[PDB]
């Protein structure tokens, strides 16, 4: 029937209770617009709707409502690439519409047939400090957290850039025989910062194989958490129907959590753990679940999500369960960034769990994850042996403390800094591993086999 | 239309909403105070009334202005003193003998008083006008027109009724738009919801700066007009005191400043000393005060207001930013603003977020810095416009980790810190190299490179001295002097020189507080080619005390370069620098020899 | 009494920065962490039962 | 209508929705007791009230209700000085009547009749150490904050009495011509301590000047409110109608923020962080915007709000939210107060944002905002130099550091130690204020011109 009330952007009808989940409804407004909602609950001859559009600017029994019959789906197609898109997919442009192919559900995975053979394939990104550190593979989900007041969106501009540039030599090793797409979702992302992606698009020859999704804080937030969803059915259309690894870059983490956190007190729930939703678990496992390998085991979607930490610390609940669904982290340290490294990619936490799991052989030493234990073991004691300098002094430091100080600046300055226009090789960086790690005696270097030990220092 | 069902507190139930937006603004009851419909269950809406209550009775009637919470915003801004919702406060001062509205009473927005004279833009009788397109334009200061008249947005259309020009009142219609049948009448101002932004085109990268000429500013963190820029604060420990500072400096198109929610004292003091200050443009008729237009809110008046304050102030700049003006929004503070959002969160009865603050809060921050930026002007002329908010924050809860500032450190991309020792010095802003930081550095250092400055070099070169002298301080502590030479020596030398002719400044000369893109560019020239030149000296034998005394009257013409006039070399081109690279070289060989 | 000079000072820079590295930032990180959860106990206390 | 019930503070009436809000109703017991109460919420065919004396004893149907017809208003006269009343606006002389001229609405005005001007003129409180350090001005508000390891009442009291033997000598310096008031409101006061307050302004010959408005801690919440509305009323009628400077003592805002916290603002609804509203600003901000100065522009209130800090905290709300809308404060200390300093006032963690800018130059010297320069930073010094001593000795002690080692001591014992009854005035407290910068030689005062040191010294 009419709006009976309506609190925030949830609009309470009375409407008749036989409309299915997930149905669009349409508002008729005697403002002369009609504005679409997806039913968030159905109840005994009344629902609880989000509208789409607006957030005010509803009537209470002057308004009427019409219904779809279909439930929220998103017209999917492969024609969508090449286009500029906002957070509900129309173009911006203003040209010919998303279109469809297929409608694919938000509302629950599709097809659900991720992973039975584990990612162990390495991904190349043009970066050291990223690929040696911490392993990449196809369907791996390795998150970058950085901290308010960072460059989190020029580091994510670096690894797209380079990854594809890379790419045909690492066709020749294998790591690629199929098409490669980036799938680009913002929320909360300033108009410059967007407008920086796209030139780095350009840069690649991927500009014409991405989709680009722009939600603003300044669009309603209904829209801003559809923006992700939205973003993963396009990603995996792709990487099912012809086979094709897309790399999905999602920024920022914090920015759809703060969406959750205002559809929480318009809700009745409860919110738990520091003010944020106590079904926040939920809301980050959806989108996590859809990554691995799909159907054919030549498609996948890769993930790097992007995450700011709102207050700066890594015990806050949002890096804490989404660093335990994912596989890894990635730490980028406020000190490294002002002291004017590139990338500040800090690996004292720094790690990912498929190490011995994402390598093989023919494109990878197995020798590669071993090389890593080194390099993160040494980077740690020398980062402690820094730590006791700064106290004590050097007069007073052992001689393993020395070595280790010496370690670490050697790190700083040759590993984690290179160019922003610079692509590395998996070989190339464990070669630069073995000078840098040549400064301890063979006593001290014991994180590694004697036999690979006794080539290679 | 309603009917009060409920009073609890200053939240008011009225039932019998039989159609109602949930934005509407309404007067309730036959007090008429000021409300907002919040929510709505039923018949019966939640308001919140943002004045006291105390008189009003259950069974009252509630009338619907018949329109959402809108400003108007027209000619004769300029000059005038405002609240949020928008009350002229001079006004009140003539009629009721206060500056504070009286409640249950409300007065015209904009003033009736004022008449401007309109001449026609250039489409005529008969022609098709189109979003954002100039129909004519208005003066809005008697020395200066800065308010052109574009067609409302959304709309479009042949313009069937076109005034000739005269002076006409804000009260009467001047044109009538036929697209649909008469599709309304049109006035010299026009309206638009505070919550709603006006648009553009499309929006730019912000590459061009802010005009305010302060030489610390401009150089080494380079100001961005079309940015978001955060700066702290604890109230009256030198933030209100750079508020004010960057009002006189500046000589933007139009600068509108925001009071959130401050102490009153701050806000009166804004008003008095704008008119007797000077615009560093040259321009006359009440200088700084001709081109500010107030929304000044201390915190003791109605809570709509604070909260409307931000609103109202980034419409207002964005129409501007349409006209094709560059705009200084200057807001002090958002720390308020979001108390403003908590205490009314508190009343209603629904559940505040982290830290007491409500769920809302993050999107409506976070809303308002991305609408301020340079953007293109929506129509056919493209005109090009900028808003560059400085926001203001202080601790809140007494804690400066808590959620609102660092959320807001997350979105900016310019940070200029405050420090109590460094403004006792007379350093504004007080900054050093790492309680500041600037990202729009890098393409604002490619923009003044190119209009003729060696610019990008010599920056990088100003951030890398300080970071040193510092540095070289320390060891002096721990490590004694045996770690130090002469060669260092120089190197605390050049950056106390910098400090004290780019960071320390109070305005003690006109020249003092403007100082062009070239000006500036000429200071770091003399500083860093002494800097090379003497360590070159004392390596082919030369001590420290001895440069010192050597470098001296050039070393005190260039200190002195901030009380010389900038128009000695023409008009923005400092002869005395050109002059200071032969000095430099015959000096060379004083030094070394 | 030089040579004994020459020994005390080394002990008394070690502790100067002994505090300024180890201890504050350690005091930092504690104390945010329990002001934190200790007003989250406040806040939901108060949700749970208004709802 | 009979009475429904009460829970707790809140009583319900089932009486009719006829009375209108601030709407005074009569509790009619079969006891011969009438009380009266304020309806904080008119609603349909109920209303609650809380009563303004007691809550229980109560029926619910030998209990009446009738509705009086005139709403919350103080009668506001100037016979009112001298004037001895409760927290209802009822006396406690047990003689006459109030008195009226006009009935005025308690509420931070109906009108609101104040205007924004910069404060410019000096107030003078009696003690050197509040006026030359963090100096007082028409229209500014500067808190004392105190803490429960004073004696907070005590030193409040010592204020408030030496304040209005302030105006003669202001009479000859020119800067008030036009009479001194006091308008005192005592919240949540003891008895004995209630009667200290009285003596110490019959003693002073204040008497005369000052009214107070008395809330006892036995009185309910819901009076202790009303209490500070008729104090600031009464001022706002001196202050615009007869052009008086008005001082106002607010002590102690602290009981103030119980009867909110407790209920009046929590009344059953969601209150923020440690029990304290989140709009407990909102209600600071009434009694704020009911100070300043007024038409007449010889008209004026001062206000001098006393918090008193649970334990001394920083990060309670009460000092916080309070500390924000003033500008500036006074901060006391519980470590003088053991040395045997009266009244123990610290002036280095105080702060008065706006001190020469704030006062006048007429009836205070030009030196001031210059001396309060020096005494600061040696004050500052002096506290790091004590201790110093005390490990250093005197043999290898600075010269500097000595010289303000014994500047602490005095700064305490003289400037910041006086009687009970000793008053000075502004340009004595000046005087002491060279003298005891007198001791270092001018190389040590460097902060300040030659002209104004050689003159002042």
């Amino acid at each position: 029937n009419t709006v009976s009330g309506v609190n925030g952007p949830l609009v309470i009808l009375e409407k008749v209770k036989f409309p299915r989940y997930n149905e669009i409804v349409n508002l008729t407004l005697p403002d002369g617009t009609v504005r679409q909602g997806q039913v968030l609950e159905i109840r005994g001859d009344r629902a609880i709707v989000q509208v789409f559009e607006g957030t005010s600017g509803i009537d209470v029994k002057k308004t009427t409502v019409e219904f779809t019959g279909e439930s929220l789906r998103i017209p999917v197609s492969e024609d969508m690439l090449g286009r500029i898109f906002d957070g509900s997919g129309r173009p911006i442009d203003n040209g010919p519409k998303v279109f469809a192919e297929d409608y694919l559900d938000i509302n629950g995975s599709p097809i659900n047939p991720y992973a039975r053979i584990y990612p162990e394939e390495m991904i190349s990104t043009g970066v050291s400090a990223i690929d040696t550190m911490n392993s990449i593979a196809r369907g791996q989900k390795i998150p970058i957290f950085s901290a308010s007041g960072l460059p989190h969106n020029e580091i994510a501009a670096q690894i797209c850039r380079q990854a594809g540039l890379v790419r045909p030599t690492k066709d020749v090793h294998d790591g690629h025989e199929e098409n490669f797409s980036i799938v680009f979702a913002a929320m909360g992302v300033n108009l410059e910062t967007a407008r920086f992606f796209k030139q780095d698009f350009e840069e690649n020859g991927s500009l014409e194989r991405t989709s680009l999704f722009l939600n603003l804080a300044n669009d309603p937030t209904i829209e801003r958490i559809i923006t992700p969803r939205l973003a993963l059915t396009t990603a995996e259309y792709l990487a099912y129907q012809t086979e094709r690894h897309v790399l999905t870059i999602l920024t920022d983490m914090s920015s759809y959590a703060d969406a959750l956190r205002e559809v929480s007190a318009a809700r009745e729930e409860v919110p738990g753990r520091r003010g944020y939703p106590g079904y926040m678990y939920t809301d980050l496992s959806t989108i996590y679940e859809r990554a691995g390998r799909v159907e054919g085991r030549n498609g996948s979607i890769t993930q790097i999500p992007i995450l700011t930490m709102p207050n700066d610390d890594i015990t806050h609940p949002i890096p804490d369960l989404t660093g335990y669904i994912t596989e890894g982290q990635i730490f980028v340290d406020r000190q490294l960034h002002n002291k004017g490294i590139y990338p500040p990619i800090n690996v004292l936490p720094s790690l990912s769990r498929l190490m011995k799991s994402a390598i093989g052989e023919g494109m990878t030493r197995k020798d590669h994850g071993d090389v890593s234990n080194q390099l993160y073991a040494k980077y740690a004691i020398g980062k402690d042996a820094a730590a006791m300098k700064a106290v004590v002094g050097e007069e007073a430091l052992s001689i393993e403390d020395k070595l280790s100080l010496e370690f670490l600046e050697k790190f700083e300055k040759t590993f984690i800094t290179q160019g922003a226009y610079e692509d590395r090789t998996v070989f190339e960086s464990l070669d630069q591993a073995w000078s840098l790690l040549r400064i301890y005696p063979k006593e001290m270097l014991n994180r590694i086999s004697p036999k690979i030990l006794d080539e290679f220092y | 239309y309603g009917a009060i069902y409920s009073v609890s507190g200053p939240v008011v139930i009225a039932e019998n909403m039989i159609g109602c937006a949930m934005y509407e603004l309404v007067k309730v009851g036959h007090d008429n105070l000021v409300g907002e419909v919040i929510r709505i269950d039923g018949d019966k809406a939640t308001i919140q009334v943002y004045e006291e209550t105390a008189g009003l009775t259950v069974g009252d009637p509630v009338l619907r202005t018949g329109k959402p919470l809108s400003v108007e915003l027209g000619p004769g801004l300029m000059e005038t003193i405002y609240d949020g919702i928008q009350r002229p406060l001079k006004a009140i001062k003539e009629e009721s003998q206060s500056i504070y509205i009286p409640r249950g009473i409300d007065t015209p927005a904009l003033d009736r008083t004022i008449k401007w004279q309109f001449t026609p833009g250039k489409f005529q009788v008969g022609d098709h006008i189109s979003g954002g397109d100039i129909y004519g334009s208005v003066f809005e200061n008697s020395l200066i027109s800065s308010h052109k008249i574009l067609l409302p947005p959304r709309s479009r259309g042949t313009i069937t009724w076109i005034a000739p020009a005269g002076e006409y009142t804000l009260d009467e219609k001047i044109l009538e738009v036929e697209f649909d049948g008469k599709k309304s009448d049109f006035t010299l101002y026009h309206t638009w919801p505070v919550r709603v932004p006006r648009p553009v085109t499309e929006k730019l990268s912000a590459d061009y700066p802010l005009l305010t000429g302060q030489r610390v500013l401009d150089a080494l963190f380079p100001c961005v007009q079309g940015g978001t820029t955060c700066i702290p604060g604890a109230f009256g420990c030198g933030k209100t005191v750079i508020s004010q500072s960057l009002s006189k400096y500046s000589n933007s198109d139009a600068i509108i400043y925001v009071g959130c929610g401050e102490r009153g004292n701050e806000m009166a003091e804004v008003l008095m000393e704008f008119p007797e200050l000077y615009t560093e443009m040259s321009g006359t008729k009440e200088p700084i005060m001709k081109r500010t237009t107030l929304v000044a809110n201390t915190s003791n008046m109605p809570v709509a207001a604070r909260e409307a304050s931000i609103y109202t102030g980034i419409t207002l700049a964005e129409y501007f930013r349409d006209q094709g003006k560059n705009v200084s929004m200057i807001a002090d503070s958002s720390s308020r603003w979001a108390e403003a959002l908590r205490e009314i969160s508190g009343r209603l009865g629904e559940m505040p977020a982290d830290q007491g603050f409500p769920a809302y809060l993050g999107a409506k921050l976070a809303s308002f810095y991305e609408r301020a930026g340079k953007a293109v002007a929506l129509g056919s002329p493209d005109r090009t416009g900028s808003v560059s908010i400085v926001a203001a924050v202080s601790p809140a809860g007494g804690d400066f980790s808590d959620p609102v500032t660092t959320a807001t450190l997350g979105i900016t991309q310019v940070f200029w810190g405050l420090d109590k020792k460094l403004a006792q010095r007379k350093h504004f802003p007080s900054i050093n190299t790492s309680v500041s930081y600037s990202k729009y550095t890098n393409v604002l250092n490619k923009f003044y490179d190119s209009n003729y400055p060696e610019f990008p070099v010599l920056r990088d070169r100003m951030k890398e001295i300080l970071s040193n002298a510092e540095e070289l301080e320390q060891v002096v502590q721990l490590v004694g002097k045996s770690a130090l030479s002469d060669s260092d020596k120089i190197t605390l030398d050049v950056a106390t020189l910098i400090k004290e002719d780019f960071l320390q400044q109070n305005g003690y000369s006109t020249y003092d507080a403007f100082c062009p893109i070239w000006k500036t560019f000429d200071m770091m020239r003399a500083f860093i080619s002494y800097h090379d030149e003497a360590q070159k000296a004392v390596a082919n034998g030369a001590n420290w005390s001895k440069l010192a005394d050597s470098t001296g009257d050039v070393k005190h013409a260039v200190s002195s370069s901030k009380f010389f006039e900038p128009s000695r070399g023409e008009k923005e081109v400092h002869g005395e620098f050109e002059k200071l690279l032969s000095t430099m070289q015959e000096r060379f060989a004083e030094s070394t020899d | 009494a030089f040579i004994i000079l020459d020994e005390v000072i080394k002990v008394t820079n070690r502790r100067v920065n002994a505090i300024e590295h180890v201890i504050i930032p350690r005091t930092e990180n504690t104390i945010a962490y329990i002001n934190s959860e200790l007003d989250e106990l406040d806040r939901e206390e108060f949700y749970r039962l208004k709802k």
